[PDB]
């Protein structure tokens, strides 16, 4: 019905799950 | 809904190895008398009933 | 019979019979080559001419030569018996059976003062002074142009502006362009409160231009910068709406941070905003420690635990997320720790409420599936009664819709309210839309307080025209549900109502589903002679998941007067009972027995009336288990504890022992020999399928070898002076 | 296929752990949940495993006895032994070496005497 | 109405499925059920105390249940409840006290 | 069964449920062979370069990916992960679902054709796929597949329908095709046998037959034989 | 001992049971006595006629004790009484030519609930589909038949 929902083929091995706080956006910029 | 009705419950098991001890008496065991509640449900030898004697 | 009848040759135009419903594939589309098409026609065997001819000839010797003789010797009751539909068959999304359909209602008017408390997502296009004049511009193409297209973006979901609109409007096409320009080198402050007004007020939730790219750079090289909650403004700005705009790691960013930074939101308010835009996470560990939170940080004030309710109501974490394994209905563990730490607050102080805070409360319990928050109500009903003169066109059905489905569907409330809330509806009554008009009509039907004088002006005409069309398809349910319990009969009326769901493009939800096949066994009974297939086919999908043994884990638990005589009937006593037994996937008897076709239902507080009588469901289900034959004791659960006890046990007996006779007769009276009839027919339409056609025609003469079987017509003998009678 | 004709014999290493009782007696609380069933499965190898193995007078039972302060398996031994093992912490194999430390002994007393408590070779084979 | 809401807790925060054996003893978890019970009956004019010795013999003869624990259909003593409700209603439990009220001596 | 029978006696009402949900999967299937399912598929992947080799690819577990594209239109060559392409299979729907795949901001469409797998070593060589574009023709496969119907009276007893093709090949114009072909072969007989111009006469406007594939309409599908115990009487006698 | 050494299948007459020299090559090596046995046998089944075929199983013993049990005749030769005929199909499925009518199938089920130990927990129904997969082996049928048969009296081994 024209919904925009599509499913995405790609492994997940690759995706990393870790956590990053204020300090890493921080310091990215500089 | 058996299971949650119960009162008296009487926890049953087996010591059964095969019927050819009750076969070549011509015996055999009954469930037709007492028809219960539960039979196995989960624990697949346990019976419960209400009858505190149960031959 | 039929077979005898069958052509002896088949076109190419026959080959394939008839159907019921066309597929998807015979839509007309762009592009078609049926013009250019030759048509092919499947040859005849050039022998079987050779039998073609022969049998035409010895069929037509015997017309003459026995004519010479002579000169010797002498409904669709729907759509009437011509015209009827054929609907389109088709594979279908999730979706469809699991959306509320957003037509009949001016929505997004109605929709943005429930949620106009939380004051930082108000969106604001002066806010953004560079850009308001071009984007102003726009909105008035939006209206101005033909059709209703902005009108249509949240409401027709068949229909996109995305590609069909902005994609092709060249004016607009310019106006984006001029923004691009600019998004760039804006600070990193107007960016959300821009984001806000793509998203809602214009519907650009795509990157399709490539102007969310250019924010992301220009939000990105300054995360830090943000303080916590104008970076919860991106997140419902982007992910409030079908497309994530953002991407995925500018949102692990907002992500990661927020719930590092937990310590500093310093409001409730602040967790309220929060909450209902990360409602969409597919994590349970981190609802944890937002409720976890809320758990310490005490409120002190009424609006508060008002914006945590219609919050928190919307913002569930849903049971299909959740894992297959898990504690035992650990969904509710994360509820009542809210509702005890809300329970004083909207306790203490509920007589102070006012018409704007007073409609999220209905809603947010009727959300929440409980029967505690009653003292709340009570507070309510003195105050509606008051005010009742100055109300708005908005705050009555709410009302009206709220008390109905109070207390986990069973209504609260009193003849003071709606017999008032008939003049504040006839007030307004032309502003309602569709939507509130059937949620009124539901109400008094729950109650069975509908005026005749109130049916006549105002819902008689406005159900004769939209209830055939025009009307939504979540509409027609609370008015399946009323009429039932109006017990009308009209038969005018039930043809619209099918012929709205026959003739209407979607299919039906599960969600809508129960009266809908509530409706079908009402109408068999009443009428046998309609046809339910098209009603069955946009009821397809539905019923195939469909179980209502689904309800007993609550029910087991919820419902003291279930057991306390289901305690009666097993231990005590002797029957074979069973227990919730589901009739035909439609109703779960609350106890029966079997083979006997046996009914122990009862009433309750949730089934009984101030009057004493049953409430109009509890007539409803008693007449279709007698339609079916299915014997019937309607307990009354308050005279069965008037019983005296030593006489509670044999007075059921003296029921039951009786009714299974009733029963026990009448199969052998009727069904049992009656079965055997159907069955000895039933062998004949095989014999007649298994029949060579050339071989049992040999000519034009049928001669079959009949078969002599004992049958016992000592039971029965109207279908023996019927069958005698018309075979010779 | 082919016919065995070398014959392995593994009669006399059989060594089971219930053939030195006389008699048994299973005590239960219902408050326990890990001491009930470890009982419940001994009862079963004292009356469901085969009689060859086991004396002549063994009898077992079975008794709910609220008043104990655990489920108990108690026991009796030929020459005198007798225990008892409680069962609200323990497993079915820690029982088992046990009954290994008396049934080793046992042999070592009652070969003293002259008695052969051992089984022919030809009782099971590999 | 406030007094359901707040009686629905306690039952949940003192569900505890251990089995159990009917003893002088109870669990910290049981004491805050009948703790809650008697913060209610303590506070109730005696109008209402008159009230509920009034409501138990019509919910005693009702009985919907079973239990050699609990109210029963097979406890014996229930026929007689329809007939006496409270002492004060029998005068003869008046010339008891006072009768009783000279034998002290 | 899993109960004893003097409780299923009791329950033997109960077992309605059983055959009433068969009706449901069964029926919604044997009427849904037809359609695609209206599901977008996305693949994300990589364009090619000189530089990216096989066996370099094949350390990293990453694919080769070819497409053969239509008329006027250019051939285009890519890279992908293995288990995308296996997850693609994987699906009922492989023999002609759309599938498309996401270099950057751009999209094409596809069809499976073929894969190719190294058989003395059994690692994935290539994943070969074929172009759509809407407003051109555009190869299918279209697989047959005969519903059972027991409303014909020779159909029913001692004979034996004859799927001589699985399917057909085709030329589509447009968005949305048919997932396969269903036919009810009640007014077939011994005497007729479907032809494919039985089928060519009866398609949405959006298709026609790929000639270029097939032989001749005359050609045929599906054959009926006669009964069996008019052969076993001759037979024996 | 009352642990079991061996079981046999026989097939036996009801009150003629004798020391046959063809059944002591079973029972010969286990040292039970024929005679003694038989007389235990014979005695039960004076209530059954005679010329009919029975069977028995025995759980013969490490002493060479024993414990017999009877069982009802062997269901197929029970329909080759009904259906007159001796030999049956060579073939099965491809070649069906007799036939029963359900009448007697619901007659000759209770001889097995009767009598048979296996069947005591069972129902009608049930054992009237065991046979019909029987039949299904055999080359026989169920058909609604008016008339009755004429007695006949196919062979058994004995």
């Amino acid at each position: 019905m024209r919904s925009y929902n599509q499913t995405i083929v790609e492994n997940q091995k690759v995706f990393k799950n870790t956590v990053n706080d204020r300090e890493y956006y921080e310091l990215k910029n500089t | 809904i058996k299971s949650t009705l119960l009162i008296n419950n009487n926890y049953y098991f087996n010591y059964i190895t095969n019927g050819l001890d009750l076969k070549y008496d011509n015996t055999f065991q009954n469930f037709e008398l007492n028809t219960l509640s539960i039979k196995n449900y989960k624990n697949k030898n346990l019976i419960i009933s209400n009858n505190n004697q149960l031959d | 019979f039929k077979g005898f009848d069958k052509n002896r040759w088949a076109t190419s135009a026959e080959v394939f019979p008839e159907k019921p419903f066309k597929y998807g594939y015979d839509k007309q589309q762009k592009i078609k080559t049926k013009q250019d098409r030759q048509w092919y026609e499947a040859p005849v065997g050039a022998m079987t001419k050779k039998r073609f001819q022969t049998a035409d000839f010895r069929a037509y010797q015997t017309e003459l030569e026995e004519a010479a003789q002579k000169t010797l010797e002498g409904k669709d009751e729907i759509f009437g018996e011509q015209g009827a539909p054929k609907r389109y068959y088709d594979r279908i999304l999730q979706k469809e059976l699991y959306f509320h359909h957003r037509n009949g209602k001016h929505f997004f008017e109605q929709a943005d003062r429930k949620i106009s408390f939380l004051n930082q997502f108000t969106p604001q296009i002066e806010k953004v002074p560079e850009l308001a004049e071009t984007l102003k511009t726009i909105l008035k193409i939006a209206t101005e142009s033909e059709g209703s297209p902005l009108k249509r973006a949240g409401i027709d979901q068949e229909f996109i502006i995305e590609d069909d609109f902005y994609s092709e409007n060249e004016e607009c096409k310019k106006l984006f362009e001029e923004i691009k320009q600019k998004v760039s080198n804006m600070n990193y402050r107007l960016l959300p409160d821009l984001c806000l007004v793509l998203s809602f007020k214009l519907r650009y939730n795509k990157d399709v231009f490539g102007i969310w790219e250019k924010i992301e750079q220009n939000f990105m090289q300054s995360i830090h910068h943000y303080p916590v909650m104008e970076l919860v403004k991106m997140r419902y700005a982007s992910c409030a709406l079908s497309p994530k705009s953002l991407s995925r790691d500018c949102l692990k960013a907002i992500h990661d941070i927020v719930f590092t930074e937990l310590h500093n939101v310093p409001s409730v308010l602040d967790l309220s905003h929060l909450l209902f835009a990360f409602r969409h996470i597919n994590s349970l560990k981190y609802y944890n420690l937002i409720l976890d939170e809320i758990c310490r940080r005490p409120i002190k004030t009424l609006q508060e635990a008002i914006a945590l309710l219609f919050v928190f109501s919307h913002s569930l974490f849903p049971n299909y997320k959740r894992k297959e394994i898990r504690e035992k209905d650990q969904d509710l563990k994360e509820k009542h720790k809210i509702v005890d730490h809300l329970a004083d607050a909207l306790a203490n102080n509920a007589k102070q409420i006012q018409g704007d805070d007073f409609v999220r409360v209905l809603i947010g319990l009727n959300n929440l599936q409980l029967t505690t928050f009653k003292d709340v109500l009570t507070h309510i009903e003195r105050y509606i009664i008051k005010n009742i003169d100055t109300l708005d066109a908005f705050q009555t059905s709410n009302a009206l819709y709220g008390f109905s489905k109070a207390n986990n569907n069973a209504g609260f409330g009193s003849e003071q309210l709606y017999k008032a809330l008939q003049k504040a509806a006839e007030k307004h009554w032309s502003q309602f839309s569709n939507a509130d008009k059937a949620r009124t009509f539901y109400a008094f039907a729950f109650q069975d307080l509908v005026d005749p004088v109130f049916r006549k002006k105002f819902i008689q005409p406005w159900l004769n025209e939209n209830l055939e069309s025009n009307l939504s398809h979540s509409e027609l349910h609370y008015v399946a549900f009323s009429l039932m319990f109006e017990q009308n009969k009209d038969a005018e009326i039930w043809k619209k109502f099918v012929k709205n769901i026959c003739k209407n493009q979607y299919v039906v939800p599960v969600l809508n589903y129960y009266p809908i096949k509530l409706a079908r066994y009402y109408m068999q009974s009443i009428f046998p002679k309609w046809n339910f297939d098209i009603y069955k086919l946009a009821c397809q999908d539905a019923e195939a998941t469909w179980d209502a043994s689904r309800q007993i884990d609550s029910i087991m638990e919820n419902n003291k007067e279930w057991k306390s005589i289901g305690v009666l009937l097993q231990n005590r006593l002797e029957f074979n009972s069973i227990g919730l037994d589901n009739f035909e996937n439609l109703l779960l008897i609350d106890w029966a027995i079997m083979p006997q076709r046996v009914a122990i239902m009862i009433q309750g507080a949730r089934q009984t009336l101030p009057n004493g009588k049953p409430t109009p469901l509890h007539r409803l289900k008693l007449q279709l288990l007698e339609n079916h034959k299915f014997a019937v004791f309607n307990l009354i659960y308050k005279d069965f504890e008037a019983i005296s006890p030593d006489q509670k046990i044999p007075y059921l007996k003296k029921t039951i022992e009786e009714l299974i006779a009733k029963q026990d007769t009448y199969i052998k009276d009727v069904e049992e020999p009656q079965q055997w009839l159907s069955f000895m027919d039933r062998m004949q339409e095989l014999t007649y399928r298994n029949i060579m056609i050339g071989e049992a025609t040999k000519g034009g003469v049928i001669d079959p070898e009949i078969q002599e079987v004992q049958f016992d017509w000592s039971k029965l003998q109207k279908e023996l002076k019927e069958r005698q009678k018309q075979e010779e | 296929g082919k016919k065995r004709r070398v014959q392995v014999f593994t009669g006399s290493m059989l060594q089971p752990l219930y053939r030195y009782l006389l008699s048994a007696k299973i005590g239960v609380n219902p408050l326990d949940l890990h001491g009930q069933n470890i009982a419940k499965q001994i009862f079963l190898k004292c009356k469901q495993a085969r009689p060859k193995y086991l004396q002549n007078d063994f009898n077992a039972t079975l008794v709910q006895d609220n008043e104990a302060p655990a489920s108990y398996f108690h026991a009796k031994f030929v020459n005198g032994y007798e225990q008892k093992w409680y069962l609200h912490k323990s497993t079915e194999e820690e029982i088992n070496r046990n009954l290994k430390y008396f049934n080793y002994q046992i042999e070592m007393e009652r070969n003293l005497q002259g008695h052969d408590d051992e089984y022919e070779d030809e009782e099971t084979q590999l | 109405k406030x007094f359901e809401r707040e009686w629905q807790k306690i039952q949940r925060e003192t569900e505890d499925k251990q089995r159990q054996a009917l003893d002088a003893e109870l669990t910290p978890a049981q004491k805050k059920r009948v703790e809650f019970i008697a913060d209610a009956f303590i506070e109730l004019n005696i109008m209402e105390i008159a009230y509920l010795n009034h409501t138990l013999k019509e919910r005693l003869i009702k009985t919907t249940g079973l239990s050699p624990l609990k109210v029963n259909i097979d406890w014996p003593s229930l026929k007689q409840l329809e007939n006496g409700s409270w002492p004060p209603a029998n005068p003869n439990w008046f010339l008891q006290q006072e009768a009783i009220a000279k034998l002290w001596p | 069964t899993i109960v004893g029978s003097q409780f299923d006696a009791q329950t033997e009402h109960v077992n309605k449920l059983a055959l009433d949900l068969a009706n449901k999967k069964y029926r919604k299937m044997a009427l849904d062979q037809a359609v695609l399912r209206k599901e977008k598929v996305v693949v994300p992947a990589e364009f090619r370069t000189e530089k990216d080799s096989l066996i370099s690819l094949k350390k990293e577990l990453r694919s080769p990916v070819y497409i053969k594209g239509h008329t006027g239109i250019p051939d285009v060559d890519l890279i992908a992960d293995n288990r995308q392409v296996f997850s693609i299979r994987r699906r009922l729907q492989f023999q002609n679902q759309s599938f498309y795949f996401k270099v950057g901001n751009e999209e094409f469409r596809c069809t499976y054709d073929h894969i190719q797998i190294h058989p003395m070593e059994k690692w994935l060589v290539y994943s070969k796929y074929r172009r759509y574009v809407v407003g051109k023709p555009n190869s299918i496969f279209l697989p047959i597949n005969i519903l059972p119907t027991f409303q014909n009276n020779a159909i029913v007893r001692g004979s034996e329908i004859v799927q001589l093709l699985d399917g057909i090949w085709v030329n589509s114009y447009n968005d949305e095709y048919p997932h396969s072909i269903v036919i009810d072969p009640e007014n077939l007989s011994k005497i007729r046998p479907l032809r494919i111009g039985d089928i060519h006469n009866f398609l949405p406007d959006g298709v026609e037959i790929d000639k270029t594939k097939c032989l001749s309409l005359h050609q045929k599908v599906i054959k009926i034989t006669g009964d069996k115990e008019r052969k076993l009487d001759i037979a024996l006698q | 001992m009352a642990e079991i050494k061996a079981i046999i299948n026989l097939r036996l007459l009801a009150g003629i049971a004798k020391p046959n020299p063809k059944m002591g090559q079973s029972l010969g090596p286990l040292g039970i006595n024929m005679m003694h046995f038989c007389k235990d046998f014979n005695a039960a089944t004076a209530h059954i006629r005679s010329d009919i075929p029975l069977r028995v199983q025995v759980a013969a013993k490490v002493d060479r004790s024993y414990s017999y049990i009877i069982k009802p005749p062997e269901t197929s030769w029970l329909i080759k009484k009904v259906i007159m005929k001796e030999k049956l199909t060579q073939y099965a499925g491809h070649v069906n030519l007799d036939y029963i009518d359900v009448r007697y199938v619901y007659e000759i089920a209770k001889i097995k609930k009767e009598i048979d130990i296996d069947f005591k927990r069972a129902t009608l129904e049930s054992i009237c589909n065991c046979i019909i997969g029987q039949c299904n082996s055999m080359g026989v049928n169920v058909s609604i038949i008016d008339e009755k048969p004429k007695p006949f009296n196919p062979k058994a081994k004995v």
